RNA sequence: CUUGAGUGCAGAAGAGGAAAGUGGAAUUCCAUGUGUAGCGGUGAAAUGCGCAGAGAUAUGGAGGAACACCAGUGGCGAAGGCGACUUUCUGGUCUGUAACUGACGCUGAUGUGCGAAAGCGUGGGGAUCAAACAGGAUUAGAUACCCUGGUAGUCCACGCCGUAAACGAUGAGUGCUAAGUGUUAGGGGGUUUCCCGCCCCUUAGUGCUGCAGCUAACGCAUUAAGCACUCCGCCUGGGGAGUACGACCGCAAGGUUGAAACUCAAAGGAAUUGACGGGGACCCGCACAAGCGGUGGAGCAUGUGGUUUAAUUCGAAGCAACGCGAAGAACCUUACCAAAUCUUGACAUCCUUUGACAACUCUAGAGAUAGAGCCUUCCCCUUCGGGGGACAAAGUGACAGGUGGUGCAUGGUUGUCGUCAGCUCGUGUCGUGAGAUGUUGGGUUAAGUCCCGCAACGAGCGCAACCCUUAAGCUUAGUUGCCAUCAUUAAGUUGGGCACUCUAAGUUGACUGCCGGUGACAAACCGGAGGAAGGUGGGGAUGACGUCAAAUCAUCAUGCCCCUUAUGAUUUGGGCUACACACGUGCUACAAUGGACAAUACAAAGGGCAGCGAAACCGCGAGGUCAAGCAAAUCCCAUAAAGUUGUUCUCAGUUCGGAUUGUAGUCUGCAACUCGACUACAUGAAGCUGGAAUCGCUAGUAAUCGUAGAUCAGCAUGCUACGGUGAAUACGU
């Protein structure tokens, strides 16, 4: 994922935080083809901390975003979304007769 | 897509070229020659409110003919203006002219005239919509088969961009035999830029 | 929806050569395909010399199946083939095995294959076998 | 006093209850026989059972449970509940009669008793089933679903507990208020030779549909949620909370009664619109499928990231950024950096002072530029001046300028879902109201395509159509184009002809149009004839309402802010291209379907003015010399490649391979070191079809081989356009 920051300079602190979080999804299933992160300071002028995230999946993908006061609140709030946006999928359950 | 004024899609079939001269590869000279005239007419825009002008260029001369609704203005009483326009033009064209005004009939039905009209009543601190109400009102009056009239920008001198248009009269647009005269305008007072995109349908 | 017929073979007045040169016709190059195939009709008609159609027609009745399978939860059904698909797939494993000898010539691998296949041997008679071991093994739960 | 109530008299039905007593199937087990190797269960398996003989089959025995079909929107019950049969006891209900009493009635706090299943105790019995529980499997994980088993209990009596969605979410009783239709127990009348057949009326219960009326609306409507009366109980925003304390009951579990502190400005009901569904019905789609060909594997390029840096310029990114902006970074460009630099400034207008506006060198400078020499030198008008196109340097203050910021201040412009088939309104109706109607039901088309039916009718945008190209012919005209009859040249070269092809503009043509069939005859659909072309012939253009606060202040313009001896502007050089690396995209190899070499056939399109440079000449070739022709149907650019004919190589890391590095050169540029391409010589890296995963495509398509054009001094593995060759698959959804 092109962890790029518009008007905010991605430190190693931020990269560590991010990747750390998505590691937790190895519960299901990782399977790590790619992942992206869009972060930006969009002045309102209360002015943001925007987070938009993208997950490419097996035979499909799931984007995810959210805004909040600061970067860490945006990464934590956008979490618990790209998990339930993922869970569930399958099973599906057998037939025919006849 | 998404959309284009059909004039580009209608031209080459149902209308003349907007500027004309013999077909030689010295176009960078002659096109940018035409433009030097096309600029200067804006001085007359504030005085003439003409629709447009298409130039011919005879074998050693030039002919232009201006589509105005203000004949006696531009003619003056007895041509006290047209001739110093020949020479102030010829001064810059480095070559002579034979202007011959081509007055507008039917008369103030046209798109461009009405376009900058409503833009200017708007520029004089007007609730925008009523201007289009009286516009369309005198539009179906004069006899026309299809109209709408669109506006963009920060309306009423206020917060973020908006838009509106009043559609009345059936307007064949996706056709190719419509022969309709699209227009555009630009005028602000204090807050940004509020152009319009009028439409008509008269004949085929 | 129709299948864009080929008229005759202009060589020996058969047809399926034409259907077969086009399967050698890679890159849209016909002449090299036609070349190497008719050459193979020289080689196989030389070795144990005979008509084209003995080794050819026999071999393509030694590998050219009668039943195939298809999936549909997932239950693989044995199915009767439409004869265009039958002949189609016969020639499919024909060329698609012809390279798979792993040899040098344009034609020996071919003429080896059709000669061998006229004799009910090689991987094309084999895929007929194994295919018909998926048929009547899988009669039960999907027919 | 009887019309209320009740007793009587004669009738009727009933899974009404309690106790008792028999009967049969069916499961489980056991004994026995037969008899061999699996049974059982699952989405798929295993747990389990099986050689000690299972399961199956068959006879018999055991004993516990619940009592099939009948069974009904059927009945009975006050409520819970009540379904094998028979017996004993017993209550209750409806009908009709009425002679008896003679208003004795309704409700009912308190109070009192009945009361699902679960559960507790004293015992008993204990087949099936199964909490708990043990185990397997599933799951990222599974104490759970799922499978295997198994306890309590389920069961009887006796006691206790006293709750429920205990629901008609509708308190008891009395009485009136339209219909129609059924089912149950009766009664009465008629008809029928006898009503068993049938008709009519009535009581009671029971369901269904529906006026009035009510209703917030859903909806109830003679079994009222209508109309009124009498009696009881219950409610006062939600949460906290039916909770705590207290009191009574209970063996206990728990129950009954039942608050506040503080908190919130909402909580909630009916219905409407839109969306969503791990819902359904239908339909279309390289979405599947059936095929073919690719990425990812090696080297190269390119953009980006990441790294770096004095600078390595700005932005753009899921499909819809990543061969994009930028359709050409050596300087220029360049925005970035260094230095040398200027300030009404790089440049623009106005006011003032003049003027035709300055070429060639010298000095220094890196140039910028200065120092000078120097020739820019009122040209049109002028009556003596002035006016004036255009000027010098200076002043002049506005100002100039900002690639300084804000694409969420905007316009403009453009991608997107989507070339999908939909999207609105005027009028009227409906409805408290939002809102619906039209736009719905049936068919049909690719489509809101049409037709039918319809409180809807009409109109709009949208599709098609209209236009461009293409396939056939007719005409018009014949050069630079063609040679058919010819004669003729090396050569359509010359004569001649425009006949042919060709050539650009108006013609005719395809429109379910003609027919046949299918079809609510209509809509249409299937088929057939002809026709060059049959089902909108193929493609192009056109992209609805609109979503994405999509993108762009760096196209242009611009609201606002900021700067102004600099956040502006000038010059020489650097840099925008660095690389441990990664992402995308393309290119080239991994070879005999082939590589090396010789001879030979075939296009389309399009460029050209001082550009296209014919032949000849030089050269290993890039290129260098010369110069015919030609603003093009001409001449030139420019010769097609794949292919065809052969020869050889004969399966090697090979004549595969073609990166690497050096050497020697050509072109352009003032200048090819950071940073141009190409030619000759050598050197010969990795790499044998790429792993999981992953992408496109339905016919001239894919795939492959060529060609030109722009961008240009120089320069495209890119883009655009042109052709050559040229298949496999498409069942079905």
């Amino acid at each position: 994922f092109e962890i790029h920051g518009d008007n905010l300079t991605i430190t190693d602190a931020i990269r560590n935080y991010i990747e750390e979080k998505i590691g937790k999804l190895e519960r299901y299933f990782n399977d790590v083809p790619n992942a992206v992160a869009h972060v930006k300071v969009k002045t309102y002028s209360n002015s943001a901390t925007k987070i938009e995230v993208t997950i490419p999946l097996k035979n499909v993908t799931l984007r995810a975003e959210e805004r909040n006061d600061d970067l860490y609140a945006g990464i934590d709030l956008i979490n618990n979304k790209l998990e339930r946006q993922v869970r569930k999928y399958k099973t599906r359950i057998n037939r025919k007769s006849r | 897509g998404q959309k284009i004024n059909p004039i580009g899609l209608r031209v080459g079939i149902i209308r003349d070229w907007e500027a004309k001269w013999y077909a030689e590869k010295d176009f960078a000279s002659l096109l940018h020659e035409d433009l030097k005239i096309r600029k200067f007419i804006d001085n007359e825009l504030k005085e003439a409110s003409v629709s447009h002008v298409e130039i011919e260029r005879a074998a050693n001369r030039i002919n232009i003919a201006i589509h105005t609704g203000k004949p006696g203005m531009v003619i003056g009483k007895g041509g006290s203006e047209i001739e110093k326009l020949r020479n102030k033009l010829n001064a810059l064209t480095d070559k002579k002219v034979h202007i011959n005004v081509i007055e507008i009939k039917k008369v103030d039905l046209d798109a461009r005239l009405v376009a900058e009209n409503i833009a200017r009543q708007l520029e004089n601190r007007a609730s925008f919509r009523r201007v289009q109400k009286q516009a369309i009102t005198r539009a179906m009056k004069l006899g026309a088969k299809g109209i709408k009239t669109q506006v963009s920008g920060r309306l009423g001198g206020a917060d973020i961009a908006r838009a509106e248009q009043y559609s009345e009269g059936t307007v064949p647009l996706h056709t190719l035999r419509a022969d309709i005269d699209y227009a555009h305008a630009e005028a602000d007072t204090t807050y940004g830029k509020l152009g319009v995109k009028v439409w008509i349908y008269r004949g085929e | 929806v129709p299948k864009r017929d080929v008229l005759p073979d202009p060589i020996h007045n058969s047809k399926l050569v034409t259907k077969l040169i086009n399967k050698i016709m890679l890159d849209g190059k016909r002449g090299t395909a036609q070349r190497i195939l008719y050459s193979a009709f020289d080689l196989v008609e030389q070795r144990s010399g005979r008509d084209a159609l003995e080794v050819f027609e026999e071999a393509i009745n030694n590998i050219m199946p009668v039943l195939e399978v298809k999936a549909r939860s997932n239950y693989q059904v044995p199915v009767e083939v439409r004869p265009e698909r039958r002949t189609t797939l016969g020639l499919r494993w024909l060329v698609n095995y012809a390279r798979l000898r792993g040899e040098k010539t344009m034609e020996d691998r071919l003429a080896n294959e059709i000669l061998d296949a006229a004799n009910n041997t090689g991987g094309a008679v084999k895929k007929r076998e194994d295919t018909h071991k998926m048929a009547e093994a899988n009669k039960a739960f999907a027919h």
